[PDB]
């Protein structure tokens, strides 16, 4: 039961992708459960966007 | 306008007000945020002294 999600956010807003957090990205846009099982990956794409 | 130096810092007292930090979502963008002894998701139901 594998799945993948994709989106684009700002630079200093990547610390809010984690269980138990507060902010404008974890309150109105995207939220994660408490008992998560998976991995999170990010990289810089300044040259293509 | 201006801030102090490290070797001689500043201290200010706050009292008799209501704390609604959602007003900072528009402009401020913080790169660091850590809290000790409390949980970020429980900060809207308490009273501080």
């Amino acid at each position: 039961n594998v799945y993948a999600d994709s989106f684009v956010i700002r630079g200093d807003e990547v610390r809010q992708i984690a269980p138990g957090q507060t902010g404008k990205i974890a309150d109105y846009n995207y939220k994660l459960p408490d008992d998560f099982t998976g991995c999170v990956i990010a990289w810089n794409s300044n040259n293509l966007d | 306008t201006r801030f102090a130096s490290v070797y001689a810092w500043n201290r200010k007292r706050i009292s008799n007000c209501v704390a609604d930090y959602s007003v900072l979502y528009n402009s401020a963008s913080f790169s660091t945020f850590k809290c000790y002894g409390v949980s970020p998701t429980k900060l809207n139901d308490l009273c501080f002294t």
